[PDB]
């Protein structure tokens, strides 16, 4: 009984790191890709991207933070186990 | 093998030793330089 | 033995790449920046002399 | 040159580098004006 | 097949365990860095052509000044150079010695020296003490009062639980980002160890690679630590 | 339709109207029907363009670092100097497009392209 | 029969936060994307730009938060269970 | 019988959602992108450009919407039993 | 057998919905991005370009709007029950 | 052992259609993108802009309908029962 | 035993021309997008980018039919079995 | 035993094949997408842009390919039988 | 049992690389992209582009690395074995 | 038990292929792009730009050969077996 519901709470917890890592990394590419452009327009634009950068960053990796707590709730702790 | 041991500590030491190293006779000889 | 004759293999042509390669540009990098050196010093040389 | 307020578009490839190549010709336009006008005024 | 961990010179003292070839293979890496150090020392010269070493530590020491500047001036931050340039060779020649062929069958694969980064112990020590030190300095900068208060602030202040959690990050990452590139390395090149030596080129491109991504995250890693601390310091 | 008025610094060259006007700016090749939209272009250096309109031939114009303007009704481009296809030369553009001079250069190339290649 | 459930529940909520999780990052990589851009070529707009980036981002961030509604309904309620 | 059933309409569901969430919040993203881009080179369209995007985003949302519902039916109702 | 059946069609009804739903909002998105740039740049370009939106959209959401139909014909009307 | 099979060639039917709604959804909608950026950068050259739309939908939609095809293929023919 | 070899040839034949489906799809809409962009630059390009095109098409589609060929060897000639 | 193994070599197959198929399909999309938007720029370029573009697809096919020769040992050499 | 949990375990890392891989190539891409399209705009900016590249790349291999972490706690230390 | 163990591996080694290809054609195809636009604008800027991309494509094959070895850690050397 309580290996199917490991095998599928680690499965679960697959799919949830899966898709935080595909969202964080194409969401932080592409926001790099901006700052990247900015400070290659203007090299100045240095100091002031990272604030508009860093903001998009975080947001962005909120995704990928709250996904990874769940998937400790899903491998470590398991509901319904 | 994502658990930590002893070796957190023995591996700091040694990098300040070389943190120390470059950071006196390293660092400020080539600032000088410079 | 096998696994240490392969890597060993690996690491040969590994470093005939660098060498045939990696290691002409960097070199030469680095005699450029020593004319450099060279050259400052003698200039502040010739400077100070004239 | 001063910039006046007049009061109450797309761009290829920036309008900032536009800008910086048409005020060199835009000095060389007022330039001929002036050339002109001063050729009239001799004549 | 493969294995993880299963460290050799494993020892006890004090209590506490330790891997002793991870320290070993810091051992040999510091030593390397030293006799490099030494060895400028006994022949720096700013009057004279510099030597090998000592253009290397000049190209690296202005790379790191010009990163530091231009986040955060040395006049705020001085000692960040020094950690930086040592952090990049410290991990620098502890990923490319792993590119020597000290790699042998044992029958499974073993190698004499194994990156240090491989192991979680010695990322750990490195990103902990970056996190402490640049913590130790926006505390200093902006006082034990106003540095948590700016942390959980960030840039937007209703953003503050993304914030705090990002601070946890960094290190985690700083040590995950190292790790997980060395770690899996130390994988492909045992995996490469079931061929045939006839067969097992694979590890010239391999080599190669790592010679690329193990300068890749020394820059990185040292690249982040100089932009925590501009973050840290204001 | 279009309104091409293709005007130089010394004087205007040609005002009548158009069907299709294409040239070469910085950012690339570029050809304008009616009811574009309002633009703002550099030319390059060795710019040529090309108008056609009904009945008559194609207008080639060799054209000196001009800039193209789109408004809603007209299409202008200024020129430093500007050249039809009937007034060119092929021995003295083929002579100064090899010229040392960039802008020498530019015009002669500009020049062989009012011709073609 | 319930441990086949609650397993399906798991990998079910799995899917919902991958998939959330791929929404979020690359929404907010893609409108950060625009706010830096903006910020770099104008400066000034900073305040004026952060109105229909945040909007935008919240309704990014939306998308996310109702699938993380479900999945806590998938795998601590799981309906049919 | 039930238990299979239930867990198979679990995995639909969640696939229904994750999918829905993925093409919500790129879409939204890709829209404010817009939004934004337009609202840094004109201040005054941030007025007009609220139109084109809600419509943008009255689209992007309903696909995910009509997806809730039909996730609804997957889990709480059960098409097979 | 029916229950093996019905999970697998559930799974599948699910797998077209999540990938119907993606491919609307992204690509709605995506048309959206163009409408709000043009209609940013040339305001008066509204009427003119909402016909090759409403195309664009016409096309996208067939491809969803399809994936419905079958979606039913998974979910309801089992094939091979 | 038709069961089984009938089950793996409706999930095997949803991933076709899955992938290609995505794939219709997507490049749908980059097509009409760049139709709708034409269509307000030219709005003369409508005429010779749908003829290059019509030609790139109407590669995206064969491949979205050829998947169809196989679908019901897997779906009513269900080569290996 | 067949049955469990057909029903996995099913679902791997599915997640073939899934992607297969995917990859098409989005790849000619963005060769179409650089050909409609393209054409509407310079209108009367047409007839020179439709070499660039074209190659871009035949390598997207070459990938595409050669996954459906793998695809067909899988679901009428499964490997062992 | 063996029947269990081949079917879970086929499903990876099946998705080897897939995501080589979707990276192909769209890598060699987006680099025509450039081959085209510069030749359209630059209609004499064609000679230069070739050069980089079939670098770039080299790169983008050899991913697929790799992937196909591992799929074949996947499903006619599947390892652990 | 423990066969069971270490095939969800497999299956369930595998997710994790799977969508790893995606977003660090993707996101790399992206911000190479960026790196290339502002070094071939402005060459000197070879030196200043290297810093927030580093910076992108160093965010975008994070969550792929962390991910590639918890993969080997999954594959090597199964939490739920 | 070794039977459900290799199937488990093996489809977690497709997994890990599949978004490794994914990742890395995209990666690549969008590295590409960018190398084709710069040396169409910069044609002497061709030697200048391969620095740029073989970094980028450095990182993402990197990221795939990373894939590739640990799809051979599941398949080959299945941890867990
Ligand atoms: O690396 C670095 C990294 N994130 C990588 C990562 C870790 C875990 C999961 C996914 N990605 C960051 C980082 C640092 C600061 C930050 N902000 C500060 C301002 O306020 C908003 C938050 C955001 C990000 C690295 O530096």
């Amino acid at each position: 009984p309580n290996a199917i519901i490991t095998a599928g709470a680690l499965i679960g917890g697959g799919l949830i790191m899966g898709g935080g890592a595909i969202g964080a990394g194409i969401g932080d590419g592409i926001a790099g890709n901006a700052l990247i452009s900015g400070i290659a327009r203007q090299p100045e634009a240095q100091g002031r991207l990272f604030t508009p950068f860093f903001i998009t960053v975080g947001l962005v990796e909120a995704a990928y933070f709250i996904n990874l707590a769940f998937m400790a709730l899903f491998v470590f702790a398991t509901p319904g186990l | 093998f994502l658990i930590p041991n002893g070796t957190f500590f023995a591996v700091l030491i040694i990098f300040l030793i070389v943190l120390g190293v470059i950071s006196k006779w390293v660092v400020p000889p080539i600032s000088k330089v410079l | 033995m096998s696994i240490f004759i392969g890597q060993l293999i690996g690491f040969a042509v590994i470093a005939f790449i660098i060498v045939k390669w990696v290691v002409p540009p960097v070199r030469t990098l680095m005699r450029n920046q020593q004319e450099a050196v060279r050259a400052a010093l003698a200039e502040s040389a010739e400077a100070a002399k004239k | 040159m001063e910039v006046e307020y007049v009061g109450e578009y797309s761009f290829e490839p920036d309008p900032e580098t536009l800008f910086d190549a048409l005020l060199p010709r835009y000095i060389a336009t007022r330039v001929y004006a002036a050339l002109l006008e001063a050729a009239a005024s001799e004549s | 097949a493969i294995h993880v961990g299963h460290h050799t010179l494993v020892f006890e003292l004090f209590g506490m365990t330790f891997n002793g070839d991870t320290i070993l293979a810091t051992a040999v890496t510091a030593v390397i860095v030293i006799a490099l150090a030494f060895y400028l020392r006994a022949k720096v010269t700013s009057t004279g052509v510099p030597s090998g070493v000592q253009l290397f530590w000049e190209a690296l020491t202005i790379q790191m000044r010009q990163q530091i500047e231009g986040s955060i001036g040395m006049k705020i931050a001085p000692f960040v150079l020094p950690l930086s340039v040592t952090i990049f060779v410290f991990i620098l020649i502890s990923n490319w010695l792993a590119v020597l062929p000290l790699q042998y069958g044992g029958g499974a694969a073993a190698e004499l020296y194994k990156a240090p980064a491989s192991d979680i112990n010695f990322v750990l020590a490195l990103a902990l003490f970056v996190f402490v030190c640049y913590h130790a300095a926006g505390i200093w900068r902006r006082g034990i009062v106003g540095h948590p208060i700016k942390v959980v602030k960030g840039h937007v202040a209703f953003l503050a639980p993304i914030n705090i959690v990002e601070e946890l990050a960094k290190p985690i990452s700083l040590a995950l980002r190292l790790f997980g590139n060395i770690f899996a390395g130390g994988i492909l090149v045992a995996l490469i160890a079931m061929f045939p030596w006839y067969i097992q080129f694979p590890n010239a491109v391999w080599k190669t690679f790592d010679l690329f991504v193990g300068l890749i995250q020394a820059f990185i890693f040292s690249l982040l630590t100089i932009l925590y601390f501009s973050q840290s310091m204001e | 339709d279009l309104n091409v008025e293709i005007v130089a610094v010394e004087r205007e060259l040609w005002s009548g109207p158009a069907t299709f006007v294409f040239t070469r700016t910085t950012a690339g090749e570029i050809g304008i029907l009616p009811r574009h939209i309002p633009l703002v272009a550099q030319l390059v250096d060795d710019a040529m363009v090309r108008v056609e309109r009904e009945g008559e031939d194609d207008l080639r114009i060799a054209v000196d670092g001009g800039f193209l303007s789109v408004t809603e009704e007209t299409v202008r481009i200024l020129v430093e100097n500007a050249q039809f296809e009937s007034e060119i030369d092929a021995d003295a553009a083929k002579e100064d497009a090899a010229s040392d001079d960039e802008r020498t250069a530019a015009w002669g190339r500009a020049r062989l392209r009012a011709l073609g290649q």
